């Protein structure tokens, strides 16, 4: 049995619409338990400067029981079943699931179809978790790796939709009411906006067919089932430090505008990070680590981590890479990094990329760990590529990949552009834009 | 008196000429770097 086979025989995505415009989508396995779960295309983004962070409050109540049952009930039939319900919230994109044993993906569906449609939004349960969703953002304020990425999307994409926390404002939360969280529920979850997905030992048709009883509320006008596009969010080239070296290390994240979900350059992108890769003070290959970077940070205690990222979204995204450090090293890390950008955009080599690859390859398997994990690719594959991409094609498009090829789509990405980056912490010794600028050229 | 005169004021000519392009040029290469500066906007936040 060759990898090759495993994948051609790992069975296929059925994918059905209803007639309200939902999509139905699963991978049926031989397994005894599953997760099913609807993936909604709204988000932060799609607020705008009033409603910013509703989608967050409503993440908070949409739990807190529906109308048919309210809070101890709803709570109470989900625990006493040993169903797991989880969910989350992000620029692009919002999804809550469940994990169940397949027996029961009836009354799931049910469930989930009664949390989409009809939220209590209690009037005294909101007043309740807008106390938590304050505490829950200073213990988030503390977390100087989400708090550089909120920053770095804040100058990224300043003055546009992107450029807002998933959480929200401070004002918007204590202020929020009743009415806005109903509205934005109203407004976003719908329908042709959503997707059933769900993975394990479902049947796609006994699937379907709960699905077709739950979700109805059919539409009339032709608003109501074409999908909105949003206006553009423009990049730009950029910088933000919040200094206080009062902090003990220091948070610094680099970018250059990414392609987006759709192309395909998007994969050699992917190939390009697997050859910086990652490090972090505990892995054990230490000095033998095959990524450069990861080496140097190692051979001159360059950093205590560092990630490359590749942060995709519908007509826009961020390449870049994100490392924390002393105070005292940030120059030589950010040195040796803008570097390692460099040589892939100029030199990059055969041998690189074919280890690129396999390490990428190994990725995207491993995404699939369980059905969870399947089930949050199928949800998003289809509300992103509009279908579903299997590992027999992602290795293909992979294996297609070869130096030149990545030399071309980083030049193309990378080479001479002006980089968005945020600092924070005791970013003393990181300094000067225009030297950062620099260092987008020449190997 | 001096045989340059003609020539030394040919010459007079072109240094003038590259001179005002010159200075022209390597002063907007100076607004430009110096640009990120110029407009950079600060806050003072603290926890208070
Ligand atoms: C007057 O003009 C000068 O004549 C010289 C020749 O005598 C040239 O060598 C100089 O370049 C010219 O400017
Ligand atoms: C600020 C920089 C100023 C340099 C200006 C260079 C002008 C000198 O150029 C001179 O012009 C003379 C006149 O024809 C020629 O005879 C000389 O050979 C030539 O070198």
């Amino acid at each position: 049995a060759t990898y090759a086979q495993t994948l051609q025989n790992i069975p296929e995505t059925n994918v059905t619409t209803l007639d309200n415009g939902l999509r139905v989508a699963s991978e049926e396995s031989s397994q005894p338990t599953c997760t099913v779960g609807v993936w909604i295309g709204a988000g932060s983004r799609y607020e705008n400067e009033k409603n910013n962070g509703a989608g967050y409050f409503v993440e908070h109540l949409a739990f807190k029981g529906t109308k048919k049952r309210p809070c101890a009930a709803f709570e109470k039939e989900v625990e006493s079943m040993g169903a797991h319900f989880n969910g989350y919230t992000s620029r692009e994109q919002t999804a809550f699931y469940i994990k169940a044993l397949s027996k029961d993906m009836p009354k799931v569906v049910e469930l989930l179809a009664d949390v989409v449609q009809n939220c209590a939004l209690e009037e005294s349960q909101i007043e309740k978790e807008r106390g938590v969703i304050l505490q829950e953002l200073k213990e988030m304020d503390n977390d100087m790796t989400n708090v550089t990425f909120d920053y770095l999307h804040a100058t990224a994409f300043q003055g546009t939709a992107l450029a807002r926390t998933v959480e929200g404002t401070t004002e918007n939360i204590k202020h929020l009411t009743r009415a806005d969280l109903a509205s934005y529920i109203d407004t976003h979850f719908k329908a042709p906006r959503m997707v059933l997905a769900a993975a394990g030992g479902i049947s796609h048709k006994e699937l379907v067919d709960a699905a077709r009883q739950h979700f109805s509320g059919v539409s009339f006008t032709y608003k109501e089932d074409a999908v909105p596009i949003l206006p553009r969010c423009r990049f730009t080239g950029s910088e933000i430090r919040a200094r206080d070296d009062a902090l003990p290390v220091a948070h610094v994240a680099l970018a250059v505008e990414g392609p987006g979900w759709a192309d395909p350059d998007n994969v050699v992108l992917h190939v390009a990070n697997a050859i910086i890769g990652r490090y972090d003070r505990t892995f054990g290959g230490g000095k033998h680590l095959s990524s450069r970077l990861a080496a140097l940070a190692v051979e001159h205690k360059l950093c205590h981590s560092f990630q490359t990222f590749n942060t995709s979204y519908s007509d826009t995204g961020l390449f870049g890479f994100h490392f924390v450090a002393d105070p005292l090293s940030i120059d030589d890390m950010m040195f040796c990094a803008q570097g390692e950008w460099m040589r892939l955009c100029t030199s990059t080599t055969e041998s690189e990329v074919k280890r690129a690859k396999n390490h990428l390859r190994s990725a995207m398997v491993a995404q699939l760990d369980g059905t969870t994990p399947v089930c949050e690719t199928i949800g998003s594959h289809l509300l992103n590529y509009g279908r579903r991409i299997s590992l027999e094609e992602w290795d293909s498009r992979i294996s297609a990949v070869d130096a030149r090829m990545v030399r071309d789509v980083c030049s193309k990405y990378i080479y001479d552009k002006c980089p968005a980056l945020a600092a924070v912490g005791p970013i003393e010794q990181l300094l000067d834009y225009n030297r950062i600028r620099s260092g987008m050229y020449w190997i | 008196a001096e045989p340059e005169h003609d020539q030394r004021k040919r010459m007079g000519l072109k240094m003038l000429l590259i001179s005002a392009l010159l200075t022209s040029l390597l002063y907007y290469m100076k607004r430009h770097k110096w640009s990120v500066l110029k407009s950079r906007k600060m806050a003072y936040r603290p926890p208070k």
